């Protein structure tokens, strides 16, 4: 992004960490909705 | 319902707001 | 049958020297390799008799 | 009478602790 | 036949720290197993 | 010159075979008091009415216990959190009946181990060391304070503190599980990660250092004689150990810096035991482990069991039978 | 009981006073490094 | 049998330096473990078959 | 006894196959344990020289 | 310079990561299954 | 230090890598999604859907008791 | 160049993931075991073996999923996919719990392959194989717990299930049915594991707080290089500290690290011997002197007898749900319970 | 009450840990040995042996 | 208490036999 | 000298004394068999096989 | 000649043909191709 | 090294120390026999396991 | 036979304690 042919690794890391936090938050959301929510 | 839609849109704006600041200061040459 | 096969195997292990590769790989000059493989066979047979 | 045996074995451990602290081989720099 | 001296004889050592460690191990094994020996 | 300064120099002396220090001036009396009372109570205390229901529990060796079943039984539930020294009893026999030895031993022991942690700092300061060995010792101290002090405070009775015995500890753990579901608590899980990983990494560190020892002995003598106390040089090849361990998993999973490796070896079980101390300390306030009981239902609404439901059946079986004669009402509120 | 209470209070207070007065008596300077402060 | 084996153990302990145990080629103690294995295997097979 | 004799086998098998390093590793052992220097692990003739 | 692309390391990464992302997408769809 | 392979920090900071993965990783995600959401996983593994834990003729737990003829046992359990 | 030696060259290259001859046993077996566990905990029920939901597909979470043990009706059948139970049907094989012996068997052979990998890399690097000797402890645990305990019991059903709450169930089961806390072999295991954790923590803290001032930064981690000859921390200062704090101290680095090896490995081996005993229901369940007294004297109570009562209550309240193949009908009036609860 | 008591007990404990970490580091840094033991002037090397 | 009649002899021998072995080995060390 | 756990290594390169230790072990096993059978015979009750 | 015997024999054949034999051919092929230069 | 009559009799059985066949020798025949032994062990295990069911008998106390 | 319950432990200790003392003294002799 600020280089030639290259992406900064911290941008890649923040994107991957945001995706990992998102799928963890989705898995925690599914504890309160749908199956296994006791309702 | 649209309340999770609005909740996730507000959440998306605030989660992007910080890395936007860091990314602008990296791109334009801020005193990071 | 196992005694007949053991007699035949003893006759082979009496007439035919080990390969150099197996001699060096299994350290056949060391008596501790006999101890190791015998302890292996012995715990095999002990698991069998316990079962 | 088992209480005597329990007292003896606990006392043996505590005596071992005393003799290992008080009469250790001293660590010497050499 | 003659009774020759064996040259493979080697002394055994147990130092004081090893003595203390063994005595403590034996004492705590007695402490652990005496209740089960008495039952 | 002064008598007080001579006493201060003796107290803070690094030439004492056992370091005393100012924390030791509190440690030694409290620990000796707790040790003497614990030994006398473990051998010869009369039975103690722990549940406060006139059902005295024989805890000592002279009253039919063995080493495994023997305990200094916690003080009476009728006392609760009340301060119960010897001088608050009408007689020594009443004090023994109501579990006063447990209170005496536990209070002097807790002061003594806090002063042990302070003394560890004190000697590290007098020896010109870095000071954070006491921080590592604060994890067993926190766990001991959780089971002897914080859990009684949250539950409202010193009768709920862990008994000073082997089978008494097992009883504490089983009642803890039936009431708080500690196995389902993630802080206990972090503690299990701490102790399993600490033992794992102890085995790893020890096995790698023993594996990469520099040849300095013959095959007859013990290899430990290849190390001399106070030698300048390294007794093992860390680069060889790193080459082995970065081929055993992959290269970047292996430490090459010994200081980072030893900081990790210190930090992992300490943080795990900190978390499990806080887990027990937070289940003191009844913030319990996860309740997934009847979490899965079919489309009709019938309960489909999981392993948590079988665990709950075990917890119920432990709960309905515990303190069998102490409950008069339908709910075990504390 | 009163005698034991007084004796324990005296012993505990003497040890606690010892601890306090010792840590007040220039304990930072009781170290092998720089004792100026 | 235990008493006989104890006495035979005493004899072998005392007369340890038998000429059979040293290599004629070199000068030192050597056991031809593959050959000993072949003999013992043959004995095992014979005893197993007879049993 | 079968379980404990599994440890005996591992112990004696390891003592057999590692008899040369029983007193300790070589007082060098530096360059062969580095990563990427040799094409084959532990082989001196497989140096990439690159 | 001029590294290989397909290695034993490449296969070691995919053997684990391709079913990992497949399973993660599965469990994500599981989050929206109603009773 | 480098065993021969391209370093990962070089690989994942490339345009061509993310051009390939911007496609491969989400489409593996949707492959797992369509495994679950089309209901194929239930048929593949024999997991009951939320209305086949109990049938109208069986309301107890279908604990297998056959040792060899389990296929017919699962069939009559449904 | 022979084909064996050419293959030996290729298998033992210095790459990112070392393969070796042991990798041919390790990697397919470990991959099979791990993929089987992830597959079972994601998709596979325990409804026909246990009457339980144990996959993410059924709504269980990471704590509540398991590759559960197979049905008790199969005994110790190895439950091959082609075996006489499943008869080649993959769906039937999943439903009867065949993923449990799949995971357990491939896992056991993968553990074998991993200790073989430890041996192979130790031989290639040129170090002693004490890492493999230390790993004998975990394999002893796995063999005694997941293999010889169900083999001694009636079926694979009573083996621990490969799950978090399933392992918690196995743990509580062994408390209530075997009194496994009272077993001295487990106590030695506990002592070994807590001692290993203690030694890890104390050794790391001691090294980090006896470090030599070998750099100008407050960050002490950059004051070390791996190729240096001298010790990075003061063993003399550490020895003096622990001698004056604790009474004794290590004076030998090699003995210290052998002890750090020895304590948890010995604990694992001792707990394994106890689990082998428990496989045949050879428990340290009772102290018969205290029961004889308690049966004769209703005034005699210890913490041991309280634990015995806890075990009875757990057994009676758990067994109908934990063993549904037995069809344990315990009416409510036979369930042991104290007053008001 | 449960949430507040649990949270603030955990915070109080970890802040006792912070006190210990910073009180010890403050003393070590004011005394000059927060970075490690000087090799030339290692203090234990000038002390008498304990026994 | 109704204990095993062999518990005392087993406990004393279990303690005392390896204690004796260790004392024998320590005292002869240096010969 | 030798540590305690290695004392039996003295017969590692001594086939005569190795044979002797094997005989001693064999004698101890056979004598255990005889003495265990004699103790069992001394305390056996043969009055009712059922 | 039973179904279980046939299934065991087919397991021997298919564990060779799925696991053992194609791994043996693949290892021999890739070791002969990517040789170490001494 | 002391000569005995029994030692002189047994001497040719302990005279071939370290003698080897050069190369691989009979390792492939060995490996064939180990494969057959593994298959035999598998057979008898699966018979005892009741995973291999053969006609003519049942694995039970009555045969 | 109705023997003393302490007869076995007394006989074993009466034999074994001075046996141990003698073995300790003999094995260390020459140090
Ligand atoms: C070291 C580290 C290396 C690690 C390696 C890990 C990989 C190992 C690979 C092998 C795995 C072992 C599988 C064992 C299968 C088994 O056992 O399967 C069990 C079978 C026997 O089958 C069982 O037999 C029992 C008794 O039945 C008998 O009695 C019944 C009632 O009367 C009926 O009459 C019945 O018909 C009759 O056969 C019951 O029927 C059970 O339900 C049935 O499952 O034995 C058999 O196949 C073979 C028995 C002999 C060999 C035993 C070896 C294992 C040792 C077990 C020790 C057992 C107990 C001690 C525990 C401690
Ligand atoms: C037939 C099997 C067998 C044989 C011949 C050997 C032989 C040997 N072993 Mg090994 N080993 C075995 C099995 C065997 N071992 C098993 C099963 C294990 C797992 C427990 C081990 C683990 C092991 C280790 C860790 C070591 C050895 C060592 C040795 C060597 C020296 C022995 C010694 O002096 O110790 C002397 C022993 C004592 C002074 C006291 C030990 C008393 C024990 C603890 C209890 C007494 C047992 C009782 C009398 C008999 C019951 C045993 C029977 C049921 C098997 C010797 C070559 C050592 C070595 O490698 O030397 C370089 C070494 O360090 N072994
Ligand atoms: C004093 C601190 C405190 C306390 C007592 C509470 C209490 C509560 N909160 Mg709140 N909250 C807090 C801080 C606190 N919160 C902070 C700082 C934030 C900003 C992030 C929030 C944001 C928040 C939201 C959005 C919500 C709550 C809600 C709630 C209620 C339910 C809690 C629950 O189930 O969550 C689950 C419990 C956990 C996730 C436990 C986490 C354990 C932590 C991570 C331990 C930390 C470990 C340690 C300190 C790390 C360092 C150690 C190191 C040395 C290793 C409860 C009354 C809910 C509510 O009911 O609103 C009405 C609600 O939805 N809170
Ligand atoms: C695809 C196969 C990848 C897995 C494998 O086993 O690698 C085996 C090797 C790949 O790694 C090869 O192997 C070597 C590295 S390593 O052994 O893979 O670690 C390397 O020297 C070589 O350049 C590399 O091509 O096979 C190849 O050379 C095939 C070329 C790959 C292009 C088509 C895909
Ligand atoms: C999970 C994946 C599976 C992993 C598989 C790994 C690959 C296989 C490894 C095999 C290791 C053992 C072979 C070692 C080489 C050797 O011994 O032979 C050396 C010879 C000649 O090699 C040549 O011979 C030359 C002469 S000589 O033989 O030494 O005399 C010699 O100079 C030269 O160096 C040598 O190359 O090579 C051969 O081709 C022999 C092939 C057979 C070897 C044993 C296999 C038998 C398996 C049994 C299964 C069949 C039975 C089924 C029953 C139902
Ligand atoms: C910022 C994080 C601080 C939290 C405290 C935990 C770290 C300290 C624990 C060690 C206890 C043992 C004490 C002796 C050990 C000892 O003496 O340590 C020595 C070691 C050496 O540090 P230095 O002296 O070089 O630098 C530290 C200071 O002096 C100045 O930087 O100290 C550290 O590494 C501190 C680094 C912590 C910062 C990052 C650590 C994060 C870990 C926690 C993360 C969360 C875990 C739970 C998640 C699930
Ligand atoms: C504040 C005053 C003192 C505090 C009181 C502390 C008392 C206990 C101190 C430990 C005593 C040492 C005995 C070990 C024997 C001994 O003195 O060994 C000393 C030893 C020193 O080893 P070296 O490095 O010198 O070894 C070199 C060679 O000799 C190897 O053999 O230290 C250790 O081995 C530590 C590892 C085991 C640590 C064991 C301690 C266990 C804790 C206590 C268990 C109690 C059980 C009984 C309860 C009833
Ligand atoms: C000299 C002689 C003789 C005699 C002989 C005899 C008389 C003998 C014997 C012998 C015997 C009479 C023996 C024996 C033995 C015994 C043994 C060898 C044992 C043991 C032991 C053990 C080893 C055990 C152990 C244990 C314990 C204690 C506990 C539990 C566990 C166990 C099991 C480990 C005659 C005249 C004839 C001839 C000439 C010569
Ligand atoms: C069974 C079987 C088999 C096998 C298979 C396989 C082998 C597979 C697989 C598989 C796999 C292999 C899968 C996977 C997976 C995965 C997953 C499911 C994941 C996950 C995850 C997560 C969720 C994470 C998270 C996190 C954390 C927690 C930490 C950090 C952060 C993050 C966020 C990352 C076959 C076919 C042969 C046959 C039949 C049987
Ligand atoms: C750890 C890690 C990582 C990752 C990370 C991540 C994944 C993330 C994050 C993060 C983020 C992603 C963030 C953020 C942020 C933001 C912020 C911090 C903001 C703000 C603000 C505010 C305060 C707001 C305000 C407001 C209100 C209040 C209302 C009105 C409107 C508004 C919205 C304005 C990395 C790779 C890098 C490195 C290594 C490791
Ligand atoms: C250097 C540190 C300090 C050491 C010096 C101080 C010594 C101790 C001084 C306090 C002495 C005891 O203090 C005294 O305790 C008695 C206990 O009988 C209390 O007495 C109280 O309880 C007793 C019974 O327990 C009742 O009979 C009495 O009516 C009631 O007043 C007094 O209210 C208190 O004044
Ligand atoms: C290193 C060890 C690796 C071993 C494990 C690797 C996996 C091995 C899988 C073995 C699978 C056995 O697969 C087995 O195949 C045979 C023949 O194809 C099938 O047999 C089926 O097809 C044949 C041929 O058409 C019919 O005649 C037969 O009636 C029918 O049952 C079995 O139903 C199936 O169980
Ligand atoms: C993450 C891993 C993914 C798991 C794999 C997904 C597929 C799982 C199996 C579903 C496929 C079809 O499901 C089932 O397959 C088996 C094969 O095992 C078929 O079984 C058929 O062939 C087998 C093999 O000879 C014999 O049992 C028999 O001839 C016949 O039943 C069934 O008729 C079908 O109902
Ligand atoms: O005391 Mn001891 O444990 Ca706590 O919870 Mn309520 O109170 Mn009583 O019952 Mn359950
Ligand atoms: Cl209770
Ligand atoms: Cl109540
Ligand atoms: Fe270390």
């Amino acid at each position: 992004m600020f280089a030639e042919g290259r992406i900064p690794l911290w941008v890649v890391g923040v994107v991957a960490g945001i995706g990992a936090i998102g799928v963890l938050g989705l898995f925690f959301y599914g504890a309160y909705a749908g199956l296994g929510s006791s309702m | 319902n649209l309340e999770p839609i609005f909740q996730l849109t507000f959440l998306g704006l605030i989660v992007l707001a910080g890395p936007a600041v860091v990314f602008v200061l990296a791109f334009r040459g801020g005193d990071l | 049958a196992a005694g007949i096969v053991g007699i035949i195997a003893g006759l082979f292990h009496l007439t035919v020297r080990p390969p150099e590769r197996l001699y060096k790989a299994l350290r056949m000059g060391n008596i501790e390799t006999v101890l190791s493989s015998s302890i292996a066979a012995v715990f095999f047979a002990a698991f069998v008799v316990a079962g | 009478m088992e209480s005597v045996a329990y007292i003896l074995v606990l006392t043996m451990a505590l005596a071992v602790l005393f003799f290992a602290i008080a009469f250790r081989e001293p660590p010497r720099i050499e | 036949m003659d009774r020759n001296s064996n040259p493979n004889r080697q002394p055994v050592e147990l130092n004081r720290t090893s003595l203390y460690l063994g005595l403590l191990l034996v004492a705590v094994l007695g402490i652990l197993f005496s209740s089960y020996f008495f039952n | 010159a002064s008598l007080w300064e001579q006493f201060c120099q003796w107290v803070t002396s690094t030439n004492n075979r056992i370091y005393v220090g100012w924390f030791g001036t509190l440690m030694i009396p409290t620990l000796l008091t707790a040790t003497t009372c614990f030994i006398i109570a473990f051998i010869a205390a009369p039975p103690v009415d722990i549940d406060g229901i006139r059902e005295p529990v024989a805890g000592s060796l002279l009253y039919g216990n063995n080493i495994i079943s023997g305990a200094v039984v916690p003080s009476s539930n009728a006392i609760g959190l009340h301060f119960y020294p010897i001088w608050e009893a009408a007689s020594l026999d009443e004090w023994l009946y109501n579990g006063g030895p447990y209170q005496l031993v536990v209070f002097h022991f807790l002061i003594g181990i806090f002063c042990y942690m302070g003394r560890q700092w004190e000697l590290s300061y007098r020896l010109g060391m870095r000071p954070w060995i006491c921080v590592a010792y604060s994890a067993p101290v926190s766990a001991a304070t959780a089971v002897f002090l914080i859990y009684p405070i949250g539950q409202g009775s010193f009768s709920e503190g862990m008994p000073l015995g082997i089978s008494g500890t097992f009883n504490f753990m089983i009642v803890f599980q039936a009431e708080h579901n500690i196995l389902m608590h993630p802080f206990h899980m972090l503690g299990v990660a701490g102790v399993f990983g600490g033992s794992l990494f102890s085995a790893m560190h020890g096995s790698l250092v023993t594996s990469s020892l520099v040849r300095e002995t013959t095959e007859v003598e013990s290899q430990n004689y290849g190390y001399k106390f106070g030698q300048e040089e390294e007794t093992y090849n860390i680069v060889a150990a790193h080459g082995y361990f970065g081929r055993l998993i992959f290269q970047y999973a292996s430490f090459n810096n010994s200081r980072s490796l030893h900081f990790f070896l210190g930090a992992w079980p300490v943080i795990g035991i900190w978390f499990t101390a806080m887990g027990v300390s937070t289940m003191a306030f009844n913030l319990n482990g996860f309740n997934f009981n009847q979490s899965i239902l079919d489309s009709q609404g019938r309960v489909i069991g999981t392993w948590a439901d079988v665990l709950n059946r075990a917890n119920i079986g432990f709960e309905v039978m515990h303190e069998r004669n102490a409950h008069n009402f339908p709910l075990d509120l504390a | 009981m009163l005698t034991l209470k007084i004796a324990v209070y005296i012993v505990v207070g003497l040890f606690i006073s010892l601890f306090i007065f010792g840590f007040l008596s220039s304990d930072p300077t009781r170290n092998p490094g720089r004792k100026d402060f | 049998l235990s008493g006989l084996l104890f006495l035979a153990a005493v004899w072998h302990w005392v007369f340890w330096d038998l000429e059979l145990f040293v290599d004629p080629r070199t000068g030192e103690s050597a056991l031809d473990l593959p050959k000993m294995f072949g003999i013992h295997l043959f004995l095992s097979g014979l005893l197993c078959f007879g049993f | 006894f079968a379980l404990l004799f599994f440890f005996g086998h591992i112990w004696h098998g390891s003592r057999t196959l590692f008899r040369d390093v029983f007193a300790g590793v070589d007082p060098g052992l530096e360059e062969q344990v580095e990563f990427g220097v040799f094409a084959k692990v532990g082989d001196l003739s497989t140096r990439k020289e690159a | 310079v001029t590294y290989p692309i397909f290695t034993v390391r490449w296969l070691a990464v995919h053997t684990l990561a391709v079913p990992s992302v497949f399973f993660v997408g599965a469990i994500a769809a599981m989050q929206f299954i109603q009773r | 230090g480098t065993t021969g392979e391209r370093p990962f920090s070089d690989i994942v900071t490339s345009i061509r890598y993310w051009v390939i993965h911007s496609i491969t990783i989400p489409m593996l995600f949707i492959a797992g999604w369509l495994f679950v959401s089309t209901g194929l996983a239930y048929d593949a593994f024999g997991t009951p859907r939320p209305d086949e834990y109990f049938t109208q003729t069986r309301q107890e737990l279908p604990i297998l008791q056959e040792r060899y003829d389990i296929n017919q046992e699962i069939q009559e359990f449904n | 160049r022979g084909w064996f030696d050419v293959l030996d060259d290729w298998l033992k290259r210095d790459r990112f993931v070392f393969i070796g001859w042991s990798g041919l046993l390790l990697f397919p077996c470990a991959f099979m075991a791990l993929g089987g566990w992830l597959t079972g905990t994601t998709f596979v029920t325990s409804w026909y073996t246990h009457g339980l939901a144990s996959s993410y597909l059924e709504g269980a979470n990471f704590l509540t999923v398991a590759v559960s043990s197979p049905a008790d009706a199969f005994g110790h059948s190895l439950l091959f996919l082609w075996g006489p139970e499943a008869q080649g049907n993959l769906t039937r094989w999943f439903q009867i719990g065949g993923l449990w012996p799949f995971v357990a068997l491939h896992g056991a052979f993968g553990l074998i392959g991993f200790m073989l990998r430890q041996f192979e890399i130790s031989r290639l690097v040129g170090i002693r194989p004490y890492n493999a000797i230390a790993f004998s402890g975990p394999i002893a645990v796995f063999v005694s717990v997941f293999l010889m305990y169900p083999l001694g019991q009636s079926s694979w059903f009573f083996a621990p299930s490969f799950g978090v709450a399933g392992i918690f169930r196995f743990i509580l089961f062994l408390q209530g049915f075997h009194n496994w806390t009272l077993n001295p072999f487990h106590m030695m295991g506990v002592a070994g594991i807590l001692g290993g954790a203690l030694l890890c923590a104390i050794h790391g803290a001691t090294v980090e707080n006896t470090l030599f001032e070998d750099g100008e930064d407050s960050n002490t981690f950059r004051a070390f290089e791996p190729t240096q000859a001298e010790e990075t921390y003061s063993m003399v200062t550490a020895n003096r500290f622990w001698s004056q704090i604790f009474g004794i101290a290590f004076s030998n680095k090699r003995w210290l690290h052998f002890f750090m090896l020895f304590v948890p490995v010995t604990g694992l081996w001792m707990s394994s011997v106890g689990i082998v005993g428990l496989a045949l229901n050879l428990r340290a369940y009772d102290f018969v002197s205290q029961e004889l007294r308690a049966a004769e004297d209703p005034e005699f109570e210890t913490f041991y007898t309280k634990n015995i009562l806890l075990n009875e209550g757990m057994r009676a309240w758990m067994a109908p749900q934990d063993q549904p193949h037995e069809n344990f009908i315990f009416p409510e009036e036979v369930l042991p319970r104290g007053n008001a609860l | 009450r449960a949430w507040l008591a649990t949270s603030h007990f955990v915070l109080g404990f970890f802040f006792l840990v912070g006190h210990l970490w910073h009180a010890g580091r403050a003393r070590a840094a004011a005394a000059g040995f927060e970075k490690g033991i000087d090799r030339e002037t290692e203090p234990t090397l000038f002390m008498p042996d304990l026994d | 208490m109704q204990v095993n009649n062999l518990g005392f002899i087993a406990s004393i021998l279990f303690v005392l036999v390896p204690t004796v072995f260790l004392l024998i080995l320590f005292i002869q060390t240096g010969k | 000298g030798l540590p305690w756990y290695r004392v039996h290594t003295v017969v590692l390169n001594d086939p005569g004394r190795l044979i002797s230790v094997h005989l001693m072990h064999t004698a101890l096993v056979a004598g255990w068999a005889g003495s265990m059978a004699l103790y069992e015979l001394a305390i056996f009750d043969s009055s009712d096989a059922v | 000649m039973t179904p279980s015997l046939a299934n065991f024999l087919w397991s021997l054949v298919l564990g060779a043909a799925i696991v053992l034999i194609p791994a043996t051919v693949g290892l021999i092929f890739i070791s002969q191709k990517d040789k170490i230069t001494r | 090294a002391q000569r005995t009559r029994l030692g002189d009799i047994l001497r040719p059985l302990n005279s071939e120390y370290g003698k080897v066949v050069p190369g691989w020798g009979t390792t492939p025949v060995m490996g064939v026999f180990m494969a057959l032994f593994l298959v035999f062990l598998l057979i008898i295990l699966q018979i005892y396991n009741s995973s291999l069911i053969l006609e003519g008998f049942s694995v039970d106390w009555a045969g």
